[PDB]
């Protein structure tokens, strides 16, 4: 029963990507969503058995996947409470995106191959989440990396898209190299790759730094966030999956699965990432880029909360699973908006008659992003902010990040709906079928269920704080929202330009790191082996 | 240019294909053509669904054989209906069910 | 197929070959002028 | 063993008596029959016989042949990849040259005598000089490079073998001998330094691969680079361990420098075959260093990673040869839109390129994990150095893939039925090894 | 410890007798010995028959050690999955034994350049204990952490 | 034979002319700048090396100082 | 102006005298550009433009020899640490001048 | 047309340089006679030379190799002039 979901996703991938000639575009439009629906039932059963009823299961597919001398690893799946929650969230979002792609990708040539990529993409995420040992996690990690490479660069006739895919691949390569180093350390001094014997109360700092460096790759933190913004070149269904669950969350999941992180590094890096992501999302003028920078900021919150308290891992996971929902909704609604307006720039969006469902979904997802009270995002974010008060430096930066988040979220809402129509007088239209409505209904059901069921066991546990301290995040969010509605100027033109360039992390790489890389290549080849060592 | 003789064997432009879009119809790709919609697609989808369910049955047998629960669930779990190796539930206090 | 017997027979063959080679490497000068080094060799000179 | 050797001798024999119009068919049948004989040799090789599975001698120390773990893997690999070379090559002259080369190389792997190993391995010296320097599509410079490099390294190895035969009285591996001399250790080492392309003695391999035919490139990459590890496990480590442990910092210096500079040199390539050939050089260093640790993990990991390379690089070379037949170009800049123009070729190309980047579902992953574990057993920094600079391979592989993937093209260049038949066995073997049947 | 040539030749003769005794009766497990040939040779390569036999014995022992380590890991995983949040207390012993098996399997044949495998951080813990003892008795200040009761799940 | 060197001007009016060219000289970094940036970035890459060097030096110095104090205590006593 | 060369039935004949150009494997060959060919020739024969300058010597030394020196130093440090870790006596490495003969540890000995 | 290597220098200047090798050629017996005679006497004298260190012998060989002038070099550059 537990194996069935991964089977359904990989079957969808194989069927659509290898026999799609027989199935057809309609054949994908049935076999994809049906298989992921069945996987959703299986994931719901898993969630009820493991999380609610506390029954972890281990499935060993086969033994001795690598058996060389003492080094021994097996293909086994352990569904522990973390894994069931991530599995449920991932399958729910992926079923929604598969429903979405039926109408969105109809104007695309290879819809079957796109569906196959999406289904294998989900399958590798579930392999990463449910692995019982480090090697299965590495398999899923590299699988999601390659699937992101094949999905961001889907438009091969665009130089920007293929270069974005290359960027993602290279950055992720560096990150998993650090992870492989940490994996080798842990096998050598613990005797196994399994998480059960992986436990070390004291670990040398090198292993912690390697784990953190590997994690900051997929969970795009500072100095490793360059790929996330460029990942906008891919189709909208890809962006929703990568930013909501599959790629960004993996680093946080790894950090929570193995508590080898150091409090000092994670809190500073997370707070810096949250502030920088909010500041970058301030300047952005594409609808899709602002939501990516907001994803960066939320990842910063989740990374910061690990430093605060022992429950920080639970709080981070709760914010992770809450964030997947409204973020996926925000990307899907943004993609529908782009299709209806034939535009990506926020200036030319405006009020126009549309579907009540899509506008409501956008409003509720943005309200969850802002921190609107009595919402799933509100609880998961106040659990972080209130518990971060002990770390004074982290708390301040997160509160300013909340202000910035409120400002750009409200600015995006005003520009999409409240603002007057800004696009031209041309016939533009995207009529939505019932399948897209079922997609947004699934997202809205996830959002509504999150309120009743909660995100963490200690979500409503008291943080013994003064009332003015506890309710401060609401006031900061409200002030940011009010300033965003008025569309006031917050920074001078120099700093606005600085934020528009995303801090110049890429320009530094261009001018120094890449030039040194290709000068090393020049010395190695032209001067030496085709130079000094080549005969006349 | 007068279409080559083999053009008769090649299939037409599908309904989903935009009228302006031109693609070479001779190219073969395993994932399908540029817009597909083949004749007989319904039967192929039925066959694919049958294969999916048969493989699901085989995977279900394999997993049930290899699903090991070493700690008793706190309450009744759905797996008890189909697998007999589930330990008898014990609640938070410790009472057996 | 008695692997032990095959292994030991092969090793014995190689060891015998090595002994034969090292005997074959024991060579004094065969020069006709060199009567001292070869004093015990039975020879006749027709000169 | 005896059946395998007899079939190896039978293949060149058959060409003399065939009709010269049946040569291709007879050669293909002979290659498959040799593969089956190798499977029989595996069947008759009992794991209970731990030191050597099988030993046969035909009247002298030189005629002593035997199979061990490394020898058996490498011999099965060459017997597996030879038929693909046979179908790719046309003409009695070319068939004769390739059959003689394969007979010599496959006899070298199972040889247990250093002098017989030298005699069989260097018998294929002119055959590559003629092959790489063929009339229209060959280059004399590359043939000179490969021939001279091989001659000097093999002559040093021969001098060391002569010294061992004089001192011990024997040069067969089955007789236990140990030496602490550094001159003899270097004499044996220089062959490995050259044959396994290791900076700065790697210059011959690129020119040879580019100007060799596709069957020739497939054999060169598939098994001739692996002959270094047969020599290392069979003729260097048993006798020259003291010198490898004495020189380990120098060995690491040279190996890691080869890895880094070969990776950087790969970035400056515009020719597809040169890109694959330089990827091979960077891949050899991990094998050489893992074996040099002289640990259980290192030897197994090196032989495994050799098998992974001998399944991945022949596929890339075969795909590039197919593309060159279709397009008459190897420059990446001329080739664009291959994804749309050749979906079936592109799928296999991407699959094999992922294999070369050592992704988990490929044998290169398991092999690399084992080798890195051995390096980590020696020291943490040793593994860390190799793991980081692996990112350089990603850069050039991704740049090549991006350049080929998209653009405007007016030519349908996709593979035929013969081409797909050519790579199907390699794809199946890659998958089977990737799931753990190493 | 010095070996005269007479004693060396006598041991050579005795090893020839051992080889003859083994040759008399066929054995399918000849290369999987259960006992080594005891010797006091400077280099085992001096007597080829002892060399190969004891090498086969070492290989058999290492294979047994690897399978034993896999067993120990299996019971450690089962014990972890059974107890739940009481794992750290109740699985201390089984983890101890499993880590001991790992160190045996790795360290017996690590090789010329390979370092000792510190499963459980025992050697580091001992080094810290010695350093702390010396610093306290000599009045120095140790820049290194004191020894820990438990550094891993077992050792 | 060879491809035509004549460009297509059909879409110039829609998408702009090709008259404007790149200003890059297609030359690499200067040797002096390259030396600085190699000898800066490569150490950052090898951060484990310096950590191991630092701890090993600390361990050896503490061991030697313990040995010296031990010699002092074992000389008088 | 073109005709199908290949015949699946097996009745394939090459029409060398045919007025129509066969659609053989050369049909799909890339047209090629004169300047790209000269760029390929220049790039392969880059040894012609090699000149020994102090800048060239500086680059070659600082990067290649520098990386070799750094790797050798790191490997020597790791060997020293491993010798201290294992408990071995300081090993007689090739360029290290040590008055000890320890090279290969004895398996039988307990270190 | 194909890409080709650039040939440094002008065609006529290079041909003029090459034409400086077209000079009256002595027969090689004259050199060989003296080399044979002085070599025979040299081999007789060598048996009486003191034993030299291997390092000095190698340096002397290197100096001799560097100082050796190829017979063609004198051929091109010979001038019957003071
Ligand atoms: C690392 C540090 C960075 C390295 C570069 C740093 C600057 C290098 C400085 C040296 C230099 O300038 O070289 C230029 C110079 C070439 O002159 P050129 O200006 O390029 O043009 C002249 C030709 O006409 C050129 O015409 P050509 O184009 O036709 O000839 C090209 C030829 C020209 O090449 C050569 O002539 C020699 C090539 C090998 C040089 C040997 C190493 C020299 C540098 C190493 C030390 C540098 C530290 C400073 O290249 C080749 O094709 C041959 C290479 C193929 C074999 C590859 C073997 C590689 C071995 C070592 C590689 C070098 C290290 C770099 C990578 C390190 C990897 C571990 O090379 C030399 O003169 C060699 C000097 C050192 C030779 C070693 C000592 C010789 C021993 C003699 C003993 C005497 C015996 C006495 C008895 C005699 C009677 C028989
Ligand atoms: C009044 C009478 C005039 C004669 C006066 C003397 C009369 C004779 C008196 C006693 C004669 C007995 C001793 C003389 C030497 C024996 C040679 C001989 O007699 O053969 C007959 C010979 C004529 O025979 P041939 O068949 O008509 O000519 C053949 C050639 O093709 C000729 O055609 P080619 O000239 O057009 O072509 C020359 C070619 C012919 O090739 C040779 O010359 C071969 C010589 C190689 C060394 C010879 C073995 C050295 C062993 C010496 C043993 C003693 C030391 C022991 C330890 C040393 C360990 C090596 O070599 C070359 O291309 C020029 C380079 C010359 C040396 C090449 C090696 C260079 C290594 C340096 C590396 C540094 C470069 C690094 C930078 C590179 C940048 C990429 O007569 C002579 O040449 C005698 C001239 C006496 C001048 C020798 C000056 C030094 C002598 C001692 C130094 C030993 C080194 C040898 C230097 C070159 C000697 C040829
Ligand atoms: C883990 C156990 C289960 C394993 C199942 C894995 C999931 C499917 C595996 C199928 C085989 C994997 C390798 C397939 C061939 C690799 C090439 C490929 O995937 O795509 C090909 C062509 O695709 C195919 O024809 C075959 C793909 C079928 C299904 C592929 C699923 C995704 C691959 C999984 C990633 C492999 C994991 C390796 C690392 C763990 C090229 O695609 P593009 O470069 O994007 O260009 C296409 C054209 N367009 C520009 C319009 C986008
Ligand atoms: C042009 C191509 C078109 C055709 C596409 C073909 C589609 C291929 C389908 C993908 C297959 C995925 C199956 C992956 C499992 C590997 C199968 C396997 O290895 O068989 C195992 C048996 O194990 C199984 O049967 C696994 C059950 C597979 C079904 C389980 C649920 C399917 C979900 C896929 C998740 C798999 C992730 C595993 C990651 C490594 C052999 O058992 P042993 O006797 O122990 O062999 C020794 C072990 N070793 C191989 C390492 C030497
Ligand atoms: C006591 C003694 C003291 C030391 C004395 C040393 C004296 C010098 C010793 C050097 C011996 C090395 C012999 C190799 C010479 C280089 C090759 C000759 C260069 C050459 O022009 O060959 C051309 C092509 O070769 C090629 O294309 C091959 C490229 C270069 C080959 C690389 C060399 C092999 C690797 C070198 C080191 C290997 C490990 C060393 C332990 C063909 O010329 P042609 O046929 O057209 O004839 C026309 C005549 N101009
Ligand atoms: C400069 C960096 C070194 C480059 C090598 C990089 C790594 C290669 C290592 C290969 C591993 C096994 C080889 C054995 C030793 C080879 C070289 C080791 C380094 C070395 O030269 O040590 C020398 C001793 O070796 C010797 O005395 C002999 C050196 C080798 C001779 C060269 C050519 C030999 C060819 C012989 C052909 C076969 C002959 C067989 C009879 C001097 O070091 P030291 O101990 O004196 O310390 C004095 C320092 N203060
Ligand atoms: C003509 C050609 C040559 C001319 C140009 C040469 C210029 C290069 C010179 C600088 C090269 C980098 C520095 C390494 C050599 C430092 C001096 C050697 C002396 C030495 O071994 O000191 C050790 C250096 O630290 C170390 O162990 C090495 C630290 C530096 C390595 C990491 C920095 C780069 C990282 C990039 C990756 C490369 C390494 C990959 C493994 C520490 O002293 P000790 O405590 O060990 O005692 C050993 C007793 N002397």
């Amino acid at each position: 029963m537990f194996l069935l979901a991964v089977y359904f996703l990989f079957f969808s991938a194989i069927a659509n990507g290898f026999f799609g000639r027989y199935l057809g575009v309609r054949g994908s439009q049935l076999l994809g969503p049906s298989a992921l629906f069945l996987a959703l039932l299986c994931s719901g059963t898993i969630f009820y058995e493991v999380c609610i009823q506390g029954c972890s299961t281990n499935i060993k597919l086969f033994e001795n996947f690598v058996y060389s001398n003492e080094l021994n690893v097996s293909a086994s799946f352990l569904y522990d409470p973390l894994a069931a929650t991530m599995t449920l969230t991932v399958v729910w979002i992926s079923c929604a995106v598969h429903a979405y792609q039926n109408l969105y990708m109809r104007g695309d040539g290879s819809q079957t191959l796109f569906t196959s990529y999406l289904s294998a993409f989900t399958g590798f995420m579930l392999i990463l989440v449910a692995g019982q040992n480090l090697v299965m996690l590495f398999i899923g990690w590299e699988g999601i990396g390659v699937c992101s490479y094949l999905l961001i660069g889907y438009y091969g006739s665009r130089v920007s898209a293929v270069k974005s895919a290359n960027k993602s691949l290279i950055v992720n390569k560096i990150s998993d190299g650090f992870l492989l180093g940490s994996m080798l350390y842990l096998w050598f001094y613990t005797g196994s790759f399994s998480y059960c014997s992986l436990a070390t109360f004291q670990i040398p700092d090198v292993v912690s730094i390697l784990v953190l460096l590997g994690a900051i790759g997929k969970s795009s933190q500072l100095f490793f966030h360059v790929w996330l913004a460029d990942a906008m070149e891919g189709p909208t269904p890809v962006s929703a999956l990568i930013h909501a669950a599959t790629l960004v969350t993996a680093g946080i999941y790894v950090l929570c699965k193995l508590n080898l992180h150091s409090q000092s590094a994670v809190g500073i890096l997370g707070a810096a990432t949250a502030l920088m992501g909010g500041l970058f999302g301030l300047a952005a003028n594409d609808l899709k880029r602002v939501i990516a920078f907001s994803t960066c900021s939320q990842l910063g919150y989740m990374m910061a909360v690990l430093s605060t308290c022992d429950d920080g891992a639970d709080f981070a996971m709760g914010h992770l699973v809450s964030h997947a929902g409204f973020k996926a909704t925000l990307f899907l609604s943004a993609g529908l908006s782009i299709a209806k307006e034939n535009n990506n720039f926020l200036n030319r969006y405006g009020s126009r008659q549309g579907s009540p469902t899509l506008s409501f979904a956008t409003t509720i997802a943005s309200l969850n992003l802002l921190g609107f009270p009595e919402l799933g995002g509100f609880y998961s974010k106040e659990s972080i902010l209130n518990n971060a008060y002990i770390n004074q430096g982290v708390s301040i930066i997160l509160t300013l990040a909340t202000f910035l988040t409120a400002f750009y979220t409200s600015k995006v809402l005003a520009q999409l709906y409240l603002f007057p129509y800004g696009n031209g007088r041309q016939q533009k239209s995207f009529d939505i079928d019932a399948t897209t409505l079922i997609c947004f209904g699934l997202l809205l059901s996830e959002m509504l269920l999150r309120i009743f069921t909660g995100s963490s066991l200690s979500q409503n546990m008291t943080t013994n704080l003064p009332a003015h301290i506890k309710n401060l995040p609401f006031w900061v969010a409200l002030s940011g929202a009010l300033s965003g509605l008025a569309t006031t100027n917050l920074f001078s033109s120099n700093f606005m330009r600085f934020f528009g360039n995303r801090g110049g992390f890429d320009v530094f790489y261009a001018r120094k790191c890449s030039n040194v890389f290709y000068h090393n290549a020049y010395v190695s080849y032209t001067l030496l082996d085709r130079g000094f060592l080549k005969l006349y | 240019v007068p279409e080559p003789p083999y053009a008769k064997y090649l299939a037409n432009k599908s309904h989903y294909c935009p009228p302006d879009f031109h693609y070479s119809r001779e190219i073969y790709a395993p994932y399908g053509g540029y817009f597909n919609d083949p004749k007989g697609w319904r039967t192929n989808t039925a066959i694919a669904t049958l294969v999916m369910l048969a493989g699901a049955y085989a995977v279900f047998c394999f997993g049930n054989a290899r699903e090991e629960r070493l700690r008793a669930p706190k309450g009744w779990i759905p797996s008890q209906l189909w697998n007999d190796n589930v330990p008898t539930p014990v609640d938070y206090r410790g009472k057996v069910l | 197929v008695d692997s032990q017997a095959e292994w030991y027979a092969e090793y014995d063959k190689l060891e015998k070959a090595r002994q034969k080679r090292r005997i074959w490497k024991w060579r004094d000068s065969d020069s006709r002028d060199e009567y001292a080094i070869n004093a015990e060799e039975p020879v006749i000179y027709i000169r | 063993m005896s059946l395998y050797l007899f079939m190896l001798f039978l293949q060149p024999l058959s060409l003399s008596f065939v009709s010269r119009s049946f040569s291709k068919i007879s050669s293909l049948m002979m290659s498959f029959a040799t593969l089956w004989s190798a499977v029989y040799m595996w069947f008759t090789s009992n794991g209970a016989n731990q030191t050597f599975y099988q030993v046969v001698s035909w009247g002298s120390d030189w005629s002593t042949f035997g199979v061990c773990y490394t020898s058996l893997y490498i011999s099965l690999l060459c017997a597996f990849i030879f038929p693909i070379c046979v179908i790719l090559v046309q003409g009695y002259r070319a068939l004769s040259i390739l059959i003689c080369i394969q007979t010599a190389v496959s006899l070298s792997i199972v040889s247990l005598h250093m002098l017989a190993f030298y005699a069989l391995f260097e018998s294929s010296l002119l055959l590559f000089f003629i092959l790489i320097g063929r009339r229209k599509y060959g280059s004399l410079s590359a043939a000179y490079n490969i021939s001279i490099y091989t001659f000097i390294s093999a002559l040093g190895f021969l001098i060391s073998a002569f010294w061992l035969n004089w001192s011990f009285g024997s040069v067969c591996a089955l007789l236990p001998n140990e030496e602490a001399n550094s001159f003899v250790a270097f004499g044996i080492f220089i062959l490995l330094w050259v044959k396994a392309p290791l900076v700065p003695f790697h210059l011959w391999l690129p020119e040879a691969h580019v100007y060799a035919p596709t069957a020739g490139s497939v054999l060169l990459a598939g098994v001739l680079l692996k002959i270094s590890i047969v020599g290392l496990h069979v003729f260097f480590l048993p006798i020259c361990a003291s010198s490898i442990v004495k020189a380990f910092p120098l060995i690491l210096s040279i190996c890691l420098g080869s890895f880094i500079f070969s990776s950087f040199s790969t970035l400056k390539q515009i020719d597809l075959k040169k890109i694959v050939a330089y990827s091979s050089i960077s891949h050899m260093a991990i094998v050489f260093l893992s074996s040099a640790t002289n640990s259980g993990l290192g030897i197994q990991g090196a032989v495994l990673y050799c098998i992974a390379h001998g399944l991945i690089s022949p596929g890339l070379f075969l795909l590039v040869g197919i593309l060159y037949k279709n397009t008459n170009t190897k420059l990446v800049f001329y080739l664009r839109g291959l994804s749309q123009q050749a979906p079936v070729w592109w799928s296999v190309w991407v699959f094999f390129m992922l294999g070369n980047l050592a992704f988990p579902l490929f044998p290169n992953f398991i092999a690399e994990v084992v080798c890195l574990s051995a390096l980590f057993k020696n020291h943490e920094l040793y593994a860390y150095a190799f793991i980081f600079f692996s990112f350089v391979g990603t850069v050039y592989s991704s740049t090549v893939l991006g350049r080929l993937k998209g653009g405007v093209s007016s030519q349908c260049v996709d593979a035929s039925r013969l081409d797909v038949i050519s790579w199907n066995p390699l794809v199946l073997a890659t998958v089977v090894t990737g799931i753990g049947y190493m | 410890t010095t070996a005269t040539i007479e004693e060396r030749r006598a041991f050579h003769k005795e090893v020839l007798d051992i080889v003859q005794s083994k040759l008399a009766n066929k054995n399918s497990e000849w290369a999987r010995p259960e006992e080594p040939i005891l010797h006091n040779l400077k280099s085992e390569k001096e007597e080829p028959h002892v060399y190969y036999h004891n090498n086969n014995f070492r290989v058999t022992r290492q294979l047994i050690h690897f399978e034993k380590t896999k067993i120990f890991e299996d019971e450690l995983d089962k014990c972890m999955r059974t107890h739940g949040e009481a794992k750290y207390r109740k699985c201390q012993e089984i983890a101890k034994r499993f880590q001991a098996s790992c160190r045996v399997a790795s360290n017996l044949e690590r090789g010329p350049n390979a370092r000792k495998r510190d499963v459980g951080f025992i050697y580091q813990n001992n080094k810290l204990r010695e350093l702390e003892k010396d610093a306290k008795e000599l009045g120095l200040n140790n820049p290194f952490p004191p020894s820990s009761p438990r550094t891993t799940i077992g050792y | 034979n060879y491809a035509s060197l004549k460009a297509d001007t059909s879409m110039d009016h829609v998408f702009g002319d090709s008259t404007n060219k790149l200003n890059y000289d297609f030359q690499l970094m200067s040797s002096k700048e390259a030396f600085f940036w190699n000898y800066t970035l490569y150490p950052i890459v090898g951060f484990p090396i310096f950590l191991y060097l630092y701890q090993f030096n600390k361990l050896e110095n503490f061991e030697a100082e313990i040995a010296a104090a031990k010699a002092a205590k074992a000389a008088s006593e | 102006s073109s005709r199908i060369a290949g015949d699946t039935t097996g009745k394939y004949t090459p029409n060398i005298f045919s007025p129509e150009t066969p659609m053989d494997r050369s049909f799909s060959h890339v047209p090629k550009n004169p300047f790209w060919e000269a760029w390929v020739f220049r790039r392969d024969n880059i040894q012609r433009e090699f000149v020994w300058t102090w800048q060239t010597i500086f680059d070659l030394a600082t990067f290649v020899g520098g990386l070799y020196v750094a790797m050798y130093a790191t490997a020597s440090f790791c060997s020293r640490q491993n010798d201290k870790r294992n408990g071995y006596p300081e090993r007689n490495y090739y360029f290290s001048d040590s008055k000890s003969n320890f090279v290969i540890p004895d398996e039988r000995e307990f270190y | 047309d194909e890409p080709k290597h650039q040939i440094p220098g002008n065609a006529l200047d290079n041909w003029a340089f090459l034409r400086t090798y077209a000079k009256p050629l002595p027969d090689m017996i004259h050199y060989y006679y003296y080399v044979y005679l002085f070599g025979f006497f040299f081999v007789y004298k060598v048996a009486d030379f003191p034993e030299y260190s291997p390092r000095v012998l190698v340096m002397a060989a290197l100096i001799g190799s560097l100082f050796y002038v190829r017979r063609d070099w004198v051929h091109r550059e010979f001038k019957d002039s003071p």
